[PDB]
């Protein structure tokens, strides 16, 4: 009973993140020459260019990362993420303007994705 | 991927089942629900959530359900509740309690808490939010008071004075029309949301009337104005054909009556019993039997609460000096010792555990502190927690139950009380965006952040010349909602409808939210949130004993308290 | 620190009190101000030390006497008061005729 | 008859040829021309020459040529030169530069700078006067920031925010309608010039847009919101419509591209870079390329400014304190070791000397010092004085071509960028009369008199009870133009064209000067005063080595720096 | 003296720090308040002594241990910041759990 | 106490003066706004102690020495001013060239 102000008692358990969706492991590559850092919630599939991956499988998704944390990705570096699915009604505006609409569209994000030379679209 | 819990509640708050301690007391609340979706939380910075085609909407203008402001990850406590939620502003109102975000890609988003282009971010992850304080006995006397009200988490002030004048110093009055509608300019000043009470006083209706038709909330009922049969009767006649609330502070000397003559002369109508303790003022020795009756809303104000070992010598030497009253004279001994009483200040600290004293209040610069009402309430329900144990309501080992029975006591109370509960006084949707962030290590004690009509007001903030705003010295200052001419859309002036329809604030240039006060006649005890217990009050003429179902109310005096030497420089 | 209103206030009269010690050291009799400053400090810091609302009434009544201070100051205080975070909370102390 | 030169200088302030010390730099200016009549000079007091038949012409009435306001002897420091002149201010606006006085009797009067009837008298021999400081990244946290500001002779804050709120706290942005009208509200009452950034954050035209009709005077783009290649381009889109200026804080993170790939979003268009060498903000490492290209108008924030021995270890545990970053985070450790980079804060120093970077500005309480813009500005020059030697332009000994340089950082560039030059920014006739006296021992350190519109808002002044102004306590105070009404007038809340035309003044209340923002969009670097140099800046990405003309930029840290320990309490 | 609004108010840092000195000295654990001034001032005391921003990280983990304060406080404060003028102009010091 | 806008503002000379007289005391040399609380508050405490006016404009230049300040202090202080109350009222002190 010693006492420490305004402290916490947290109950028992863990709490699990994106409960439900599917999960999607991927490799991918920073060949650029400056870190990159890739936060939660960003579209995945529109991460900067030099990132080397199979850009289909980022469509639809962001990193299944606790809220408001980031992946980093040194000069150089390959490493394997974890994907989620998006959620809410599965749209995406903006960003770097590759979806601007739903996010079944993978052939015109594609299309859009390769004319301007993000890495990894077939 | 799974967060463990201690970790979850440092990044975004803590989440259901979680407890936090209230600063250093023995008091624990328990987050009953939480409105998230985990793995979506809200959360604002580099590389965070909110953010353009992310948990930021770039598409939807303001009008297209989105926030002006988005207090993320809150930890209310409320009546309505003690639970984890975002909290949605817009037009300086409540607009939305749910999660917010962006519908594109996050589920679960309640569908106005759109966070776009036009939203302004608050984090509240590891705040507990309430609202705003809501003191219906203040002594308008000094200016400087109003700060320290917000310091303490105060947001609407409820009262009357001139300033330092002695009617102001004793009575909650600010007198007749003309009074009245200079103080109503001088609000136009005052960053914090007022109602101001008439002179309750006069054997003829017009007198006390024409003070509602220019611009007062409300009327006190004083003794030292003359707190007669006649005085008591005129006023309630008025309240009921005006929609207004009437407070008193009855007849000490009983004089011209003893309680049940006021009772009499009440009449069975609502009023508002101010100090019902009676330290503060009233029928010697058995004022306290008021909040037993269904037509009285009880508060009690601040300098009684909770019951110390210095409390009895200090108000006995109070009451004594600010009478100028002698220690050698036995009349003026008698009266003392007649009016400050152990029993009647003991059973008020268990009358307030019970739901027995609905209300807290201050008596600011009259007989109590402007800026210890929320201060002494957490003190008081921590003290009954040690001396009376758990309440038989708790589970989970949290204080819950107690946490919602004296949270409501400083603001959805008072606010009902006042017939101003559609404007202020809890955290819900519809109401104004009156809010205080606290940090728990100062929960009670010292507001991190006082939201005003949706803009912070008030903060404990640091050096202005520094390159962060942390640093040394940390004090409570005045931000930009109180500065030009924000300070009118930031806070209202409550005013009796027979002022509003008259066109009062046009003829005065008032440019402040003008609030309507109504439906203050037709409710009673039972409509007290958490603190709706009637029952038969026995104060014993000969000892001062309080018996509530033939039980004596009586407990011991402590000599410390929790929100005192560890926080306060003086 | 977070220092509210009060607490801002308060320091000043510390440092009255401060000034006021100084000038009795060297030997000054002290004016009305001086003399206020030094018996209320001396009541913040008692409470501070966790005295009694009693015992600063009787002690505030020794803490200056006649040949401390003025001709005529001594007949200017008919009280002082404070208010001070005593281990129970804020309470008021009032301190009557302090330098008889 | 002839008066010795150092006689001359110490009544009537120096003269052609004659040098002075700023503070106790090493650094000199030299008086290159004046306008004066050698034995007409204008000066005021008992038996001195601006009296009435004398030095005051007693016939003619306020319109017919007399001043409102001469100051006179006035040594002027701006980027149009470094003279010798009286200054004449009339309706709040500076009228002429030149000789005053009375054209009755004296030889060379300026024709519109006649002392009348009408005329008050500031006397500026032996002053240094400058314009009033334009800060163009300012967060509006604390409203106690604003005094900061004026004692350190600013006078425009351009920037945003809602007071203490995390968005505010980290972005220069008021976002949407409802919070811009607010902010334009609270303005009213702040003695300050201001303009207002709404969020440059969106995927659709309209949601950005509509904050510029409500009042915003610019965007502001931040990697917090999401600084992407959509964000970019659609505020940049707003702005050529509109005719305001977007100021960015790019994606440190590269996480939706790389420098290039902003650029590319960018696409030509006009923009103010902020914190260009990037400690503040911007994408690792290399932001500070941004500064070469014809484009971008770029500034640097005040903390690393000079570089010196405490500059990176203050530096380093900022940023891992206020982003909750932990030392046993690798992660963390390596963002930290990306951005703050000795090689690019010392490259900074000189890249300022070479006229690459054009302005200076606060990122006051989000990172960086409200009142030490005017203050680093000059301790960078002397620095590099003292490690690269007089510039090159140099003659006669003097500074001035070093001091023209400089002083325009944080004058006439910043109101440039802003599109606030017609306004604001030099000293110059036909410009707002935003004028600081100086004292040259405490020239850049602490201002002696700020004239706001014409009237002082601000000084350095002693005792209010004492029987003259000088006794101590001297610390700066709000003066006349601060008070009342006189508000309004003395200052000017900078806004939109389309909000001008669409009414939002009357709509809000709003009783200040409003300034009109224009001609931001056919803008570049060439157009930046003394600081117009564009050059392929070349940043190593394994060694963070600076480059220019394929030379290394290096300097070393300073242990100690002018206008520091001598003049600070604290 | 030209005092600007910064100086005014670190006045204040430099009498608290006083007062809770005070306190110290006759015996008293330390409340919240008190502990954050006495390192306050000691951080902008140091800044004027010349140390640097470094040195200063580290003595100020070192100016109150547990045992001159109140139960709790140690663990209320997490980091304790000032910003004083060095000989090389205003920098910012961080103390990290400044009481273990 | 009955403190007027000047007392007010008058406590703080004093405080910047003790403050000042701390850091002499462990051997720095004093800045400018160090040295004019110095010299200022001795004149406001020598005025309390009932001196003349003329005493104290002798009594000024005397307080601190170059020795005691910064390079280029002596040259930036030309006088230094005052207001306090004497026995026979409130007057005026101007200290010219305190610092030689
Ligand atoms: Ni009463
Ligand atoms: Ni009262
Ligand atoms: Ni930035
Ligand atoms: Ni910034
Ligand atoms: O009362
Ligand atoms: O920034």
């Amino acid at each position: 009973n010693y006492i420490v102000p305004g402290e916490y008692r947290v109950a028992e358990g863990e709490i699990e993140i994106n409960a439900g969706r599917e999960k999607t492991t991927i490799r991918v590559s920073n060949t650029g020459d400056r870190p990159i850092q890739v936060g939660s919630h960003i579209h995945f599939v529109e991460v900067n260019k030099e990132l080397l991956f199979d850009r289909a499988e980022g469509i639809g998704r962001r990193l299944n990362i606790p809220s408001g944390t980031a992946a980093r990705f040194e000069p150089g570096e390959e490493m394997e993420v974890e994907l989620t699915e998006l959620g809410g009604n599965r749209e995406v505006f903006g960003i770097s303007d590759l979806t601007n609409g739903s996010v079944d569209n993978k052939e015109l994000i594609l299309q859009r994705a390769k004319e301007l030379g993000y890495k990894g679209v077939e | 991927m799974k967060i463990n819990r201690q970790q979850y509640a440092e990044s975004y708050g803590p989440t259901v089942g979680d407890q936090v301690r209230l600063a250093d007391t023995d008091l624990w609340i328990e987050v009953e629900k939480d409105y998230t979706t985990y793995g979506d939380e809200a959360n604002f910075g580099g590389g965070k959530v909110l953010r353009e085609g992310m948990g930021e909407n770039g598409t939807y203008t303001r009008t297209e359900n989105v926030l002006d402001l988005l207090l993320t990850n809150a930890l209310i406590l409320d009546y309505t509740g003690i639970y984890k939620a975002d909290i949605g502003v817009k037009d300086g109102y409540i607009v939305g309690i749910g999660k917010g975000g962006n519908p594109d890609i996050m589920d679960g988003v309640t569908p106005n808490m759109i966070v776009g282009t036009a939203t302004e971010v608050i984090a509240a992850e590891g705040k507990i939010v309430t609202a705003g304080g809501i003191d219906t006995h203040v002594h308008f006397i000094n200016p400087d008071q109003v700060d320290v009200a917000l310091a303490n988490g105060i947001t609407t002030l409820f009262g009357g004075g001139t300033g330092p004048a002695e009617g102001s110093k004793a009575t909650t009055v600010t007198p007749g029309p003309w009074n009245i509608e200079k103080m109503l300019k001088s609000t136009e000043g005052l960053p914090i949301n007022v109602g101001i009470l008439g002179k309750g006083h006069g054997s003829s209706i017009a007198p006390i009337m024409e003070q509602i038709d220019a611009g007062a909330a409300g009327l006190k009922i004083h003794e030292d104005w003359g707190a007669t049969p006649a005085s008591i009767d005129r006023s309630l006649t008025v309240a009921d054909e005006a929609d207004v609330q009437v407070a008193i502070h009855s007849d000490t000397l009983n004089e011209a009556g003893f309680l049940e003559d006021t009772l009499r002369a009440i009449n069975g109508r609502v009023i508002h019993s101010f100090h019902v303790e009676g330290a503060g003022g009233g029928h010697a020795p058995d004022i306290m039997a008021m909040a037993g009756h269904p037509n009285v809303l009880p508060s009690s104000t601040n300098p009684t609460r909770p019951f110390t070992v210095n409390t009895i010598d200090e108000h006995l030497d109070m009451l004594m000096v600010c009478h100028h009253l002698k220690q050698n004279i036995p009349e003026d001994v008698a009266f003392a010792d007649s009016r400050i009483r152990p029993e009647t200040i003991a059973a008020e600290d268990i009358l307030h555990d019970l739901g027995i004293i609905s209300m807290m209040s201050t008596d600011a610069l009259a007989m109590g502190r402007a800026g210890e009402m929320v201060l002494r309430t957490w003190q008081t329900a921590d003290k009954m927690k040690k001396q009376r144990g758990p309440l038989a309501e708790e589970k989970n080992g949290s204080d819950n139950f107690r946490a919602k029975r004296y949270v409501s006591k400083y603001t959805i109370n008072p606010a009902i009380a006042q017939g101003i509960a559609h404007e202020v006084g809890s955290i819900e949707e519809g109401k104004f965006a009156d809010l205080v962030l606290w940090e728990p290590k100062f929960f009670g004690v010292k507001a991190d952040r006082v939201i005003k009509g949706g803009i912070i007001a008030y903060a404990q903030i640091g050096d202005p010349s520094a390159s962060i705003p942390t640093p040394q010295p940390v004090m409570g200052r005045r931000m930009y909602g109180t500065v030009g001419d924000l300070i009118h859309d930031t806070n209202i002036t409550f005013m009796s409808k027979s002022s509003i329809q008259q066109g009062v604030p046009a003829k005065l240039g008032l440019k402040r939210r003008i609030g309507t006060v109504k439906n203050c006649r037709n409710i009673g005890k039972k409509d007290m949130k958490w603190n709706d217990v009637t029952t038969d009050i026995d104060i014993n003429p000969e000892t001062y004993e309080v018996k509530v179902d033939g039980e004596v109310l009586t407990c011991e005096p402590v000599k410390e308290l929790p929100m005192a030497q560890r926080y306060f420089l003086f | 620190m977070h220092l509210n209103p009060a607490e801002k206030e308060k320091l000043q009269i510390f440092l009255a009190s401060e000034l006021a010690l100084k000038r009795k050291a060297r030997g000054l009799k002290l004016n009305y101000p001086e003399a206020v400053a030094i018996i209320t400090s001396f009541i913040m810091e008692g409470a501070r030390d966790g005295k009694t609302v009693a015992m600063l009434m009787e002690e505030g009544k020794h803490v200056l006497t006649r040949d401390d201070v003025m001709e005529g100051v001594p007949e200017m205080i008919d009280d002082i008061q404070a208010e001070a975070t005593f281990p129970d909370g804020t309470k008021l102390v009032t301190v009557h005729n302090p330098i008889s």
